[PDB]
């Protein structure tokens, strides 16, 4: 007989993010908040010469 | 239902259906929709820590502890708040694919049987035109009432 | 901890990521 | 078990009887009495949120942000307090839902069917007298043992 | 599953056996050990609290309400640690129990019934030695695969 399923997406993403029940869960789309990654290491102008 | 289907590249949420035509995996672009749009909003929400929190103007050692300590407080704070969140998106996840799964049981009524997790079984034959049906919203049990119950009868018997 | 101008609020954490979409289980 | 009742007007916990005599919605007074009970109690210790904290005598701006850090951080605090015991309220809730269910099961044993979320289908026949002893934690298996046996035998051919 | 087994004796989670042998309660050494592995390192984690803050040298009034204010700020945090991680290795127990349910469907397919909660019915007939071939992860589905279509058949009719 004819049959219809439902479901969710699943995609291949190692990203993980922390429930309160769990910590470290893989989730399909993530978004960072956190800014590291510019720590510069040069002391460029700030809108206008320093 | 515990599983993830990777054949869905269009939605969220979504179908799968098996009749004579073929079979399918088929998202459903409203409820994806809104639920991105829903995660959009939370997030926006989210961003709304005000950590603007600054002053302009033993004392400097007071100052000191008191600025460090409030900033290990917030930030255990803010993880709070992500660890809540997190949670509350993945549950409004869940929820979302039960109203879907609720949307289908309403329309098939007894001309389906619900094979297990999210699936049905017909007891009827669907086209394409009668699985977009359902997925459109515009299945009528009417059409094929006694024809499920037919069958039905080879289930009793 | 210390900006000047148009920055992200200082944190002292090392991850704050938001979970935007499924749980992710495969098969 | 995912179906709220607006007919029980009596009590937060429940019963819905159909028999030959009638159907009826009926609250278990016991259950719903010891919920508000736990739930006064629960109120009570909430409310024992010590903000009293409180001193009777560029300081006078350091005594200004630290009072202002400490009041939102614990109205953070405070809110926290909230959801959590908001959810553990909640879920009482559907403990006690679950400990009726069992309440009922444990006495009905075989001589009734799990229909499905918290039914229960008799092979014998209640009168309101049956059915308020299960309700009044009274009913006897062995006075009806037998007679489901025999209708299990309809189901078994 | 919600039943304890005060009769496992020898680990967290294991496997209730009834064959024509005998019936037995046995641990899965495995999966416990792996158990206390992580929560052993997870309590480790948690007596991560950096409580050491400390200053080696108005004002001293300011400095006491300062201190005994993050004192409670931050017992009332750690006790938030406390909840959240006893929930999460309270989940950590149920997935590991969820697991091993998982291995012995896989192995046992349609050789066995899921009768309830973690039971399994075999089809076919079990010595200690096809037992614990499934606890030792060994159990073969040809094996028996035809035996037990034949009762499968029993069921049919």
């Amino acid at each position: 007989g004819d049959t219809l399923c439902i479901g969710y997406h699943a995609n291949n993403s190692t990203d993980t993010v922390d429930t309160v029940l769990e910590k470290n869960v893989t989730v399909t789309h993530s978004v960072n908040l956190l800014e590291d990654k510019h720590n510069g290491k040069l002391c460029d102008l700030d809108g206008v010469k320093p | 239902i515990e599983g993830g289907w990777t054949g869905m590249v269009d939605g969220w949420y979504g179908y799968h259906h098996q009749n004579e035509q073929g079979s399918g995996y088929a998202a459903d672009l409203k409820s994806t929709q809104n639920a991105i749009d829903g995660i959009t909003n939370k997030v926006n929400s989210v961003i709304e820590k005000m950590n603007t929190q600054f002053t302009a103007v033993r004392i400097e050692n007071l100052n000191k502890k008191v600025d460090d300590g409030f900033l290990d407080i917030w930030t255990y704070n803010a993880e709070l708040l992500v660890l809540l969140e997190n949670e509350r998106t993945l549950d409004y996840h869940d929820s979302n694919v039960k109203n879907l799964y609720e949307k289908v049981r309403s329309q098939l009524k007894n001309n389906a049987k619900e094979i297990g997790n999210g699936c049905f079984e017909f007891y009827h034959k669907c086209d394409n035109t009668c699985m977009e049906s359902v997925k459109n919203g515009t299945y009528d049990y009417p059409k094929y009432s006694e024809e499920a119950k037919l069958n039905r009868e080879e289930i009793d018997s | 901890p210390i900006t000047i101008g148009k920055c992200p609020k200082y944190v002292k954490s090392t991850k704050l990521r938001l979970a935007t979409g499924l749980r992710n289980v495969p098969s």
